[PDB]
C-alpha cells in the first residue's frame, strides 16, 4: 500500500493554474455589488 | 593639494555638487503625466499620492514647478498632507546647502504662524533629507530647536530629521534629547524616538542601549512606540553573522508579536548579502509556523535583504510562495522580488509577477505594482520588452473609476518610480566592490512600513543613485572628451514623450553622460582625444581623465 | 593529479543532485494538488 | 481628526460575557455596558462587559435605567479597581452587523459625554469556530456628509484591510458609521490553562470496550461489507466505458462502492487497532 | 576556471537542502 502511493504520484504534472474566478467577472461581480448597494 | 586632499576626499563634497551639476543639466522628464494623474481630485489619499510621486521623479533637481503650478489643490488636503507637502520639498532640494534656509523662509515655525503647525512642523523632517551623511549645524540647528518646541508635531520632523543627519555616527548629543523624547510615556512620541534611536547607533552594538530599548518595550501600552523600536532594535546591529543570534532567540521566543516581527528585521541585517544555511532554516521555518500576519510579512521580505548577492536564487524560492492560501503571504513573495533581482531587468521575476497583479486581494494587487516598479527602472523596451506593456497598465488601472484606492495607489506611486530624476538616478545596493551601499540598503529597509505611516517610506532618497561616468582632469575643471559605443544602438534609448494636445553605435558623450551599468561594456574608449584615461575604464562615477 | 583529485568532486555531486531534486518535484507538487485544494 | 487605524484591543473575558448573554435570551435584541479602561487619541482598551437587564417584551434597545448602572459602576468599585464606561454594546440575533436607524439614536445619546463610546455588535449564531462576528461601529457626523468631505483622513494602510459586507453597505455604511479593525489581546496567564484545561481523557484508553461486543462489532461491519465489495465487483467492470467525467453527474442516485468501501477500512482498524493494544498494556501493568 | 566549478556546486547543495526540509513542513501544516 506504500508502493502504491510511492509510485503513484508520478502522473500529477501540469496542473496548470488554480483560477480564483476571473479577472473581468470579479470586476463585474464588484459592479453588481455596488449597484444593489446604491439601491 | 595635499593638505586640501583630506577635504576632498573624506567630505566628498565634490561629488555632491556634481551629482547636483549633473541633475541640473540633465532633466528629461513630463508635466503631462501629473496633469493626467490631475483629474482624480477628491478627498482621498490621491492628494498625498499625487506630493509622493513627483518628489521620487525630482530628487535633487531644485525644480518647483511641478508644485508652483497651483496652490489650492496643493494645499487642499490637510493635518498631515501638510505634513508632507512641506516634507517633499526637501528631496526636491536634496545634497544641497544654500537652497535649503532660504527657500523655506516662509516655513519657519516662527514666522508665518498660520493654523496649521504640521505644516511648519515638518520643515526639520525635509532638512534632515537634504544633508543625509552630511553633519554639521544641521546637526546644532536641529539640536538646539528640539530643547525648546511644541509636542510630538514638530517633535516627529525634529528627531527624525536629527537621526537622520547624524545616521550611524554614535553622538552622545543627540543620544541624550532622544533619551527624553523616548520617556514621554507618550504614543505620538513613538515613531519620534525609537527609529532615530537606531539610526544614530547604527553597527554599534552597544549592549546597554539595546538594554534600554527593549527592557522600555515591554511595559508601555502604546503600540507606535513599540512599533519605532522594533525597527530601530534591528537596525543598531548591522551585518555581524554571529553576534546578534543571542538576540535572535531572545525575541523569536517571546510572547509579544511585534517583537517576534523586530527579530525578523535584525537577523535580516545581520545577514545582510550573507548567503549563510543558518540563517535561513528558522528565518523561514517560522514563516510556516507563526500564527501572526505581520510577522509573516515581514519573515517572506528578509529574503531579498540577505540574497541579493545572488538574484539568481530567489525566483527559484519565492515563486512557490506567491500561491500561499493567505494574502499576506502572498504579498510578502511579491516584495521579495522587488528587493532582490531590483537592479536587474530580470525576466524570470517579471514572468512571476505578471499573474500577481490579478488576484482579488487589493493590496497584493498594490505591492505586486510596486515590485513591477522597482525591477526595471531605466530601462527601455530592449532589456525587457515588459516595460512599455507595464507602462499602459498603470494608465489602465489609474483611470479606472471602479477600483479601489488602494489599488491604484500602487499605480500613481509607479509614476514616480519609474520614471525617477528623468531616468538619471537608480537604486543600487551594491557598489562594484562587493560591498554594500548601507544608506541605500537602510532606505529601503524602511521604504517597506508605509503601511504603518505614510511619509515614512518618503525615506527613499537614500536608495536612488547616479549613473554617470564623468571625466575630470585637474581639480576643478571640466574635460572635452567624446567617446562612442560599440554595440547595438537602440539600447540608448530616452522615454520619448508624445505630447499631444541610416543609425548610430557611434554615440557621443559629453563628461557628465549617463550610461546604464549594463551600457558600461558597450562603450568605447577614447583614443583619438587629446585626452586618455589613466584608470581603466571599468565603473561610472568620477575619474581623473590624463590629458596626453 | 588535479585531473584525478579536483575533476573526481565534479563526478561526485552530480550524482547526489540527481535524486535530491526529483525529491523535491514529487514533494511540491504533492502540496501543490493539497494547496489547491485549500483555496477552493 | 482620527487617523483610520484605531485598533480597538479589547479582551479575554468580555467575549464570552458578550456570547453567552447575545445566546441565553437570543430572539430578542439585548445589549449591556463596556467598562474598559481608555487611552490615547488612537486606541482603546475594553477589559471588562457587565450585562443590563431588560425593559419589557419585544425586540428594542428600549433605553438605558440610570439607577442601575449608577448603582452597579459603584458596586465593584468598592471591591475591586476603578474602571470607566467606555462603550456599548447590542446583539443582533442572526443579522450580521450595522447600526439600524433605532441603534444608531442610542448610540447619539452617548457619543455627547465622550466623543469616543464604541458602537459595539455581536452575533451569536454565524459564528462557528474561527468566527466569532463581531465588527464594532462609530458614527460619523452627517454635517460632513452635506459637505460632500470625505472624513478620517487615512495615514496609515491599516483601516482598508478588512472588506464590508455588501448587506452592511445596504445599511448606514458608508454614510453614517465605519469600520474599526480589532484584535484580542491573549496572554499565557490564561493561554495556558485553557488548552489542558478542555479536552482530557481520564482513563478511557485503558478500557477493553465491552470485550463481548468489540468482536461482535467486528462482524457487525464485515458482513455488509461483503457485499459493498459486490458493488465494487461491479462498478469497476462497467468502466472502459462512457467517459468517466459521466462517472461523476450519472452517480448522484445511488451509493458507490470506492468511497463507501475505503470508509470501513478506516473503521474496522483504529476500533481493533486501539483495542488490541491497550488489553497488552494491562498484561504488563496489572501484575 | 575550473576551480569554481566545485566550490559553486557545493554552495547549492547548501541551497538545496533547506527546500526539501522545508515542503517537508507544509505536508502537515496545511492539515492543520
Ligand atoms: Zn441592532
Amino acid at each position: 500500500h506504500n508502493m502504491s502511493v510511492k509510485a503513484m504520484r508520478f502522473p500529477p504534472k501540469s496542473y496548470n493554474k488554480d483560477l480564483e474566478s476571473a479577472e473581468e467577472r470579479r470586476e463585474r461581480e464588484q459592479q453588481d455589488l455596488e449597484f444593489a448597494k446604491e439601491m | 593639494d595635499q593638505t586640501l586632499k583630506m577635504i576632498k576626499i573624506l567630505s566628498g563634497e565634490m561629488a555632491i555638487e556634481l551629482h547636483l551639476q549633473f541633475l541640473i543639466r540633465n532633466n528629461n522628464t513630463d508635466l503631462m503625466i501629473l496633469k493626467n494623474t490631475k483629474d482624480a481630485v477628491r478627498n482621498s489619499v490621491c492628494h498625498t499620492a499625487t506630493v509622493i510621486a513627483n518628489s521620487f521623479m525630482h530628487c535633487g533637481t531644485t525644480s518647483d514647478q511641478f508644485l508652483r503650478d497651483n496652490l489650492e489643490w496643493l494645499a487642499r488636503a490637510t493635518n498631515w498632507a501638510k505634513f508632507t507637502a512641506t516634507a517633499s520639498l526637501g528631496v526636491i532640494h536634496k545634497g544641497h546647502e544654500k537652497e535649503a534656509l532660504q527657500l523655506m523662509a516662509t516655513y519657519l515655525p516662527k514666522d508665518t504662524s498660520p493654523g496649521s503647525a504640521y505644516q511648519e512642523g515638518g520643515g526639520l523632517y525635509a532638512l534632515g533629507l537634504i544633508h543625509a551623511n552630511h553633519g554639521g549645524d544641521i546637526i546644532d540647528y536641529l539640536l538646539n530647536q528640539l530643547k525648546n518646541a511644541s509636542n510630538d508635531i514638530v517633535r516627529h520632523g525634529g528627531s527624525l530629521g536629527l537621526g537622520l543627519a547624524a545616521m550611524g555616527t554614535a553622538r552622545q548629543d543627540v543620544y541624550d534629547l532622544l533619551k527624553t523624547n523616548l520617556y514621554q510615556d507618550d504614543a505620538v512620541t513613538g515613531e519620534a524616538a525609537g527609529l532615530a534611536l537606531g539610526l544614530v547607533m547604527l553597527g554599534s552594538k552597544n549592549a546597554q542601549a539595546i538594554e534600554d530599548m527593549v527592557g522600555y518595550a515591554q511595559e508601555t501600552q502604546h503600540e507606535k512606540i513599540l512599533r519605532g523600536l522594533a525597527v530601530g532594535i534591528a537596525l543598531v546591529m548591522y551585518g555581524r553573522m554571529e553576534e546578534a543570534d543571542a538576540l535572535i532567540e531572545s525575541l523569536c521566543r517571546d510572547k509579544d508579536p511585534i517583537l517576534r516581527r523586530s527579530g525578523m528585521y535584525t537577523v535580516a541585517m545581520a545577514y545582510c548579502g550573507s548567503g549563510n544555511n543558518k540563517a535561513i532554516r528558522r528565518l523561514l521555518h517560522v514563516a510556516v509556523s507563526d500564527v501572526n500576519d505581520d510577522v509573516r510579512r515581514a519573515a517572506v521580505e528578509s529574503l531579498g535583504f540577505i540574497l541579493f548577492r545572488t538574484p539568481e536564487q530567489c525566483p527559484s524560492v519565492v515563486s512557490l510562495l506567491s500561491e500561499s492560501y493567505n494574502p499576506h503571504v502572498r504579498y510578502g513573495a511579491a516584495m521579495a522580488l522587488g528587493i532582490c533581482c531590483a537592479g536587474t531587468g530580470n525576466k524570470e521575476a517579471i514572468n512571476l509577477l505578471e499573474p500577481m497583479t490579478n488576484d482579488p486581494v487589493n493590496y497584493v494587487r498594490q505591492g505586486a505594482l510596486i515590485a513591477s516598479a522597482l525591477i526595471m527602472i531605466q530601462q527601455t523596451e530592449i532589456t525587457c520588452p515588459k516595460v512599455n506593456q507595464f507602462r499602459q497598465l498603470y494608465s489602465k488601472v489609474i483611470n479606472d473609476k471602479h477600483d479601489d484606492v488602494m489599488a491604484k495607489f500602487g499605480a500613481i506611486l509607479a509614476q514616480g518610480i519609474l520614471d525617477a530624476g528623468g531616468h538619471n538616478v537608480t537604486i543600487s545596493l551594491q557598489s562594484r566592490t562587493g560591498h554594500t551601499h548601507m544608506p541605500s540598503v537602510v532606505g529601503v529597509l524602511v521604504f517597506t512600513q508605509f503601511w504603518f505611516w505614510f511619509p515614512l517610506s518618503h525615506f527613499l532618497s537614500l536608495a536612488y543613485t547616479p549613473t554617470c561616468v564623468i571625466g575630470l582632469n585637474k581639480d576643478l575643471k571640466m574635460p572635452k572628451v567624446q567617446y562612442k559605443s560599440n554595440c547595438k544602438p537602440s539600447t540608448f534609448a530616452y522615454p520619448a514623450p508624445l505630447e499631444v494636445p541610416p543609425e548610430p553605435n557611434f554615440q557621443l558623450l559629453d563628461n557628465p553622460a549617463r550610461v546604464m551599468p549594463a551600457q558600461l561594456k558597450v562603450l568605447t574608449m577614447p583614443e583619438t582625444c587629446r585626452y586618455q584615461p589613466f584608470k581603466p575604464l571599468s565603473i561610472g562615477g568620477i575619474i581623473i581623465l590624463k590629458d596626453t | 593529479g588535479l585531473r584525478q583529485y579536483y575533476l573526481s568532486k565534479i563526478e561526485e555531486l552530480q550524482l547526489i543532485v540527481n535524486d535530491k531534486s526529483q525529491n523535491l518535484r514529487r514533494l511540491q507538487a504533492q502540496r501543490n494538488e493539497l494547496n489547491a485544494k485549500v483555496r477552493l | 481628526a482620527v487617523d483610520t487605524a484605531e485598533q480597538v484591543y479589547i479582551s479575554s473575558l468580555a467575549l464570552l460575557k458578550m456570547l453567552k448573554h447575545g445566546r441565553a435570551g437570543v430572539p430578542m435584541e439585548v445589549m449591556g455596558l463596556m467598562l474598559g479602561e481608555f487611552v490615547d487619541d488612537y486606541t482603546v482598551r475594553v477589559i471588562d462587559v457587565f450585562a443590563m437587564p431588560q425593559s419589557g417584551t419585544g425586540v428594542s434597545v428600549e433605553a438605558v435605567d440610570p439607577v442601575f448602572q449608577a448603582k452597579m459602576l459603584d458596586m465593584l468599585k468598592q471591591t475591586g479597581r476603578p474602571e470607566m464606561v467606555v462603550g456599548w454594546y447590542h446583539s443582533h440575533p442572526g443579522f450580521g452587523c450595522w447600526l439600524s436607524g433605532v441603534d444608531i439614536n442610542t448610540q447619539q445619546s452617548f457619543e455627547a459625554l465622550s466623543e469616543r463610546a464604541v458602537a459595539v455588535v455581536v452575533d451569536p449564531i454565524q459564528s462557528v469556530k474561527g468566527k466569532v462576528v463581531i465588527d464594532a461601529f462609530r458614527l460619523i457626523n452627517a454635517n460632513m456628509m452635506v459637505l460632500g468631505h470625505e472624513p478620517r483622513q487615512t495615514t496609515s494602510n491599516l483601516g482598508h484591510l478588512n472588506k464590508p459586507s455588501i448587506q452592511a453597505l445596504i445599511h448606514g455604511l458608508n454614510r453614517h458609521y465605519y469600520s474599526i479593525t480589532i484584535n484580542y489581546r491573549k496572554n499565557e496567564l490564561e493561554q495556558k490553562m485553557l488548552l489542558n484545561l478542555h479536552k482530557k481523557s481520564w482513563m478511557e484508553g485503558l478500557t477493553l470496550q465491552d470485550y463481548s461486543e468489540h468482536c461482535k462489532h467486528n462482524e457487525s461491519v464485515v458482513k455488509e461489507m461483503l457485499e459493498l465489495a459486490k458493488n465494487y465487483n461491479k462498478a469497476v467492470e462497467e468502466e472502459d466505458k462512457m467517459t468517466p467525467e459521466q462517472l461523476a453527474i450519472k452517480n448522484v442516485g445511488k451509493q458507490d462502492p470506492k468511497r463507501h468501501l475505503e470508509e470501513h477500512v478506516d473503521v474496522l482498524m483504529t476500533s481493533n487497532i486501539v483495542q488490541c493494544l491497550a488489553a497488552m498494556l494491562d498484561t504488563v501493568v496489572f501484575k | 576556471d575550473l576551480y569554481s566549478r566545485y566550490k559553486k556546486l557545493q554552495q547549492e547543495l547548501e541551497f538545496l537542502e533547506v527546500q526539501e526540509e522545508y515542503i517537508k513542513d507544509e505536508q502537515k501544516n496545511l492539515k492543520k
